[PDB]
């Protein structure tokens, strides 16, 4: 029933202890670097459909960074 | 007539020469069989269970921590080391604290610290998984004759018979009293896949939760919690519920992540319930395929005389069953036993009887009888029992009937999968195609996309349709449009 | 049946009227041979050995040094000399030291200095090669009949009979008890190539090492250690474990290169193990080609009565062997010597018994019996033994069976090489082209590339293919493409 | 006592217990990552000079795909 | 004159105005100062040591194993576990035995097996690292004044003086009797890098190995072996000397990979040797920048009388030193305290003295004297000591001497690197250009190719230059020819 | 299994006793020559095929030295 969304990195006491240090940037980069070695074959399908369907290296690179940043948000 | 007590009911039919019917019976479902000139029967699956299934893993939901100890070393004095690092039932971490003159070290720099604590589970805070053995499961099938008497839900009917099926059984024969014998065969393998189900137990003494849950096995192996198998004293992976503070010079805090019970009960939202009763562990979802043979069944009371047409009175007036049938009950004062002269008619002709009775050859007994169930066509009607007459107006239409019977078929197909093609008293060629297409195309979808989340499946289907519109090749374009539609239809057919 | 104990089981069958079958038998394998109206028989190779094979080279793993001496001479006094430069078992070096008035010479310049040390082996530090003689090798083939009874890995089955083979004794007849006689012909030529194979012994006494390794002769001839033949008191090339310090004035240091500076670990990784048992030197990876005659075999108990159908109970309920077969055991009570009325049936037409019995004509005898092995079609079946009946679900499909039999086939090629074609209940003309192509291409690949490592074989194959694409001549281009692709494929042939 | 060659992986019959396992490409390709991830550093960029040197995509990919299994294998 | 005994000697010239000189003293070398109007001095670095350096890691080179144990459980009966699996000082493996009815299981399938064994090092088979402390290291420098007296490499010069330098020591003075005082400064921060250097000790009592080796820290910190720190009882790396055989049904065998001493000593090929002397740990390769001051020095005996020219007789006649100098020893029969009339003449021109003496103002004294050393021009010369004469042919040429100083410069610049520019009686502006350009261009090579091996450095340098012949622009062609040539030039000197 | 890679040869300051002279040209040249004396048929095939196939003396010399120096290295 009850749902409790954990809040953003807004309040930041600069020199005191955190609780569990869920610092999202380095944590999500670590999650992405885990996902691309555990689920390694699926990246070939994602890069090839982008490489085939988008008409420039600029638009290919622009989606691939976003797609790989999104990849571990789903299963 | 137990089929009248339930919200789900299926009707099956046949000619004199049919002799055998194939059914899929389901927990919470019910079937009435109406073969030409045979006494009608209700058939249902009452229970699927084992006594004392074997335990798989135990998991801990609330870590208890005690007797923490810590040890630390100056810069360049090597690693800190402590006895509790080499025991069962302890969890430990080592880190580099900052040191200098202000905490009794000769050099300024990174030292070494190790922190240890004992770990256990609080007294009732386990989850236990249980798994079935196909050699020990009992399926219970029950049969009831349409005796023409009404016994309510929550009271006992003398005519019910029980067959218990286990892997060591063939056909069984039940003597349905004076109605003769019914022959019944259960395929105990297939349908439910017993290798993929775990019955999950938390605590049976808690007043406000189900006693167990029917969890999937691939999910239960991936629970990120501390675990063990039965009889062991130590817990594996205890570091999943302790997390350690940043180090000070000569101390380091141990924090407990607390009782996980609520997170588990949220993660189980959408998993069917299961029930524990002394030694028994019941499923409350599942199915079995049966072949039922009618050949030895006897019509009761064909030799008897007619009632006096004048001596009837109603006890329950004609009322809608909700299953497209009319239900009624009569009381009689003549000589017994005897046959009830029941018929129904439409204003277009007084001679043609239009009653399709469910109760065959209804009678009054010396100590029972008098209930009738029947189906009438659409429109305006009169029901006769001798000199008793009652008007009726049957709801719906012939096209409305074709719709509801088609709709209920789609519910079997989505809930039961390929076993939906086995339900019926007679064959027909398109059933061979339908099973092939379902097992091929549903097998492909389950192979390629099976475990993927609902919104990701929609996004992939919509992306396939977008590729179908945008890619220049016309053969690939049409193939992406067709396959994206099939992916979306099967996805929307299971939901979230 | 000993055939049920191993994962590496095999089956081959004699057709109607076929009296002979040809087998390849291997130390880690077991073959059940079945033929119409003959008792099923299991055959395997239990040992390949010789007693006290001939010593070849001894090599030294750890040098002992002692009694070092040195002599040196002032500039222009000519070369320094010792008696020890002429003896056996001494290592020496002759070198020049800078000299002057500070180290009691009359002139500044270069003198001459010679240093010596005795060389020996430490007490148990020798690597010994031993080689087989074809005239004294013993192979050992064993046979077991399907007596309808069961035994563990650690039980003595009375039906096992044994036959030793060596070049003077190729053929033997065995009396299998009431099952009649079986005839074995073993060629002791073919089999393990005893010209290429060396058995390497270090020290039998070591608690935590295998007693021997099965090393290749061309590798063993190249070990860069000190070495000798048996009985010699002095070591060839003893300088390969001694190094000499740079000379200073009138002194020069001598150094070892150390304990176990030799063969163990990373050099021998991937070599098959061998075993030494008193006087016997066994191989533990190897084969023989053997012909079995099935003429003189009898089936027991065709004159018996069938069991009284009600009087069975299960001793071991049906289970899956892992070899695509079902195994079960029954107890009986009544008149002792009897046939067991075994059959099984599908959900098709009920008259068709579908069971292929692997135990032909099963019985209970006075002392024991009632084990059965059978094979069934895929899907859903009921198994019967009189009035005992038990449902069964068979895994896989008619296509899945074939893919498994194909993988077993390819694996026997990759292990055995060209002799793999002699495994069969037939020897027809197509086996001659099969062996001819395997003889030519196997000999060619062995001749060019036999000592080349896995990675450089792939690099050569990639170079051949890429040169084949870059060649301007189409005949050379195509030959390089075909040979490069073949070299890659047969390099990668280490498994399936 | 140096340059004892590693035993060849072929011609010896299998189907019984071996001493250890190794030296096929399945194993050997994984050994050199422990140098590339810590010592190669700036020289990891040499993929660019190989790519800019050779004539075409198919030849650049072919030379890089083979170089990766032999070029760092100096010991 | 101790600096004549070594193969390695150098000369620094102090022209008037030179009150102080800067040296880079090295182990295995000697420097002589020849100052205009002041006595010549021998100066050298004699030891670099610490008493009892701090222990770092201990490794074990040869495993001892004992008390092996195994436990297993049937398929589906849950994973196996054993009490030693959580203790310190044990190695364990968890694996899946194949099991079935032949091996006393109820089902055919993969079971569970666990195996255990204890581990220890054999009594002498350790490798111990030690590390230096910059606040406790001692550098020893020695000086010896040219007394004109010669004593061998195995006896004690009376005028030899010692200075022992630590981080505590300032500029220190040595009083040399009648020659005055020498004033001397050693810079402990300007020598060996104690952060990157480790001393490796195996067993000292092994009669035919050096007592210690010097190794780089980022090699010693990542060897793949069992490791520990002092006084701990148990070994602390996931075991690399122990290995586990493929599992049988109910048994699994443990293997020991034996003594690694031979593969360690091979991997150390190329490292400097060190020495251990009681409690003292000595480096045997190393240097210190050191500054020596001369204003307090006096020539002894400048007021003394001349000798009787007629009373000299040879004690050791003129011979070549190997350093391009002539050495001799004379005896005198007159009243002893006096100045020796040494001179030398180019043959045919007695007007010009060509004796460049290394001993300034030679004398006889009551206790000893009469050693002389000089440098003469190539060709025919006469040497005089009063009325004694001898005729000397000086080998060589003016070009050969310039080449010899050139070679000796490149040698020190190759061995010592950036610090080699600080060697001399001068510090003029060009030396700042040299040290700056060496720091930048050498630092680029050390940054980009640090730790790359000798062969792959050559292959990369040759490849970069060779591709430089065919690059797409002449600027790149030139830049990769120049940088490829620089890489080879650094590598083929000593940059391995 | 235990692996102890060789110490880098040029990193330490000299002018005292070194334990042994390094592998240098000595171990490499004798390792390469010894392989040509053993795999004679393949070595002759490789040099003759390369000489008959590649289109310049300089690219032949490069490929011949590369194929020789990387063949014996797997020990
Ligand atoms: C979600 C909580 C459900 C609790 C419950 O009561 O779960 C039961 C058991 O869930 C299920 O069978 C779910 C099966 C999923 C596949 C509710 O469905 P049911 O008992 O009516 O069975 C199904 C009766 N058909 C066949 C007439 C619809
Ligand atoms: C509507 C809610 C039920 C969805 C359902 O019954 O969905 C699928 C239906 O399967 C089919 O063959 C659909 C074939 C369609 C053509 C089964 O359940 P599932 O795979 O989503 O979950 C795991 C299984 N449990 C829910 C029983 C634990
Ligand atoms: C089941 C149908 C045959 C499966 C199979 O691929 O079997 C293969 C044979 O066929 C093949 O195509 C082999 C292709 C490779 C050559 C394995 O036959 P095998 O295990 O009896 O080995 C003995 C095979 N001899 C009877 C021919 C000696
Ligand atoms: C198409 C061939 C499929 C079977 C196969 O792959 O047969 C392989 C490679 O094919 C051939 O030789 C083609 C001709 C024979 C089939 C048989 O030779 P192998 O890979 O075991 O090499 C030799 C193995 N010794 C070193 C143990 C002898
Ligand atoms: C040209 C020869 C110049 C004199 C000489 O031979 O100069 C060399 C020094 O230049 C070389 O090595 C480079 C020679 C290039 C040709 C001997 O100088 P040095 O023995 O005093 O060594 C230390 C000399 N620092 C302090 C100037 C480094
Ligand atoms: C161009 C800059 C050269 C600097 C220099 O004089 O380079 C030399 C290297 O000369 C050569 O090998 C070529 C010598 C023949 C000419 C010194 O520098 P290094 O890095 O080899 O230091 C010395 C090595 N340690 C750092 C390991 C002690």
């Amino acid at each position: 029933s009850v749902l409790i969304p954990s809040h953003a990195q807004g309040e930041l006491t600069g020199r005191g202890h955190k609780w569990l240090e869920g610092d999202s940037l380095r944590t999500h980069l670590t999650r992405v670097e885990g996902w691309v070695w555990k689920n390694k074959l699926l990246a070939l399908a994602m890069v090839t459909v982008v490489w085939l369907t988008l008409e420039s290296v600029v638009t290919r690179v622009a989606v691939l960074v976003v797609l790989l940043c999104l990849a571990p948000v789903y299963a | 007539s137990r089929c009248t007590h339930l919200e789900n009911r299926d009707f099956v039919t046949g000619t004199q020469g049919t002799t055998r019917v194939t059914l899929v019976l389901e927990l919470g479902g019910c079937v009435t069989i109406t073969a030409e000139g045979k006494p009608s029967m209700d058939v249902w699956l009452d229970a699927i269970y084992q006594e004392n299934p074997a335990k798989t893993r135990e998991y801990c939901l609330h870590a208890k921590l005690s007797d923490t100890k810590v040890a630390a070393r100056c810069p360049t004095m090597g690693p800190a080391t402590l006895t509790e690092e080499h025991q069962g039932g302890t969890v430990c971490k080592r880190d580099q604290s900052d040191r200098g003159w202000g905490n009794h070290c000769g050099l300024f720099g990174k030292g070494s610290i190790v922190a240890c604590v004992k770990a256990a589970c609080e007294a009732k805070k386990k989850a236990t998984g249980h798994v079935y053995d196909a050699n020990k499961i009992v399926y219970t099938v029950k049969v009831e004759p349409h005796t023409g008497d009404y016994v309510a839900a929550n009271e006992t009917h003398s005519g019910r018979k029980t067959a218990s099926f286990t892997v060591s059984s063939e056909k069984t024969i039940l003597t349905m009293g004076e109605y003769g014998d019914v022959s019944l065969l259960c395929r105990v393998a297939s349908g439910v896949d017993l290798a993929q189900t775990v019955i999950l137990e938390l605590d049976k003494t808690v007043e406000h939760l189900p006693t167990a849950w029917q969890v999937h096995r691939d999910w239960f192996n991936d629970l990120a919690l501390p675990w063990k198998h039965e009889g062991a004293q130590n817990w594996n992976n205890a570091e999943r519920l302790v997390e350690f503070g940043a180090p000070h010079a000569v101390k380091m805090d141990v924090y407990n992540l607390g009782d996980q019970t609520g997170v588990l009960l949220k993660a189980l939202a959408g998993v069917p319930v299961a029930h524990i009763e002394g030694t028994k562990y019941h499923l409350k979802s599942g199915h079995v395929t049966c072949e039922v043979g009618l050949e030895k069944l006897k019509m009761k009371g064909l030799t008897y005389t007619m009632c006096d047409k004048t001596k009837f009175t109603w006890k329950r007036a004609p009322t809608d069953s909700g299953h497209d049938t009319v239900v009624m009950e009569v009381t009689f004062s003549g000589t017994k036993p005897c046959r009830i002269p029941v018929r129904a008619v439409a204003h277009g002709s007084p001679d043609v009887n239009v009653a399709m009775l469910i109760t065959p050859n209804p009678t009054i007994e010396n100590n029972g009888g008098g209930f009738i169930e029947m189906q009438l066509p659409p429109g305006d009607n009169i029901i006769y029992v001798g000199e008793l007459s009652h008007q009726w107006f049957q709801k719906g239409s012939s096209i409305g009937r074709v719709f509801q019977k088609t709709k209920k078929g789609i519910e079997r197909l989505t809930v039961i999968g390929e076993h939906a093609w086995d339900f019926g008293s007679a064959g027909g060629f398109m059933t061979s195609i339908g099973r092939a297409m379902h097992t091929v195309l549903g097998g492909a979808f389950n192979t390629l996309l099976g475990g993927v989340g609902f919104l990701p499946k929609i996004l992939l289907g919509v992306a396939m349709a977008w590729l179908g519109l945008n890619m220049r090749n016309p053969t690939l374009s049409m193939g992406f449009l067709l396959s994206g539609g099939l992916v979306l239809a099967m996805t929307l057919g299971v939901g979230a």
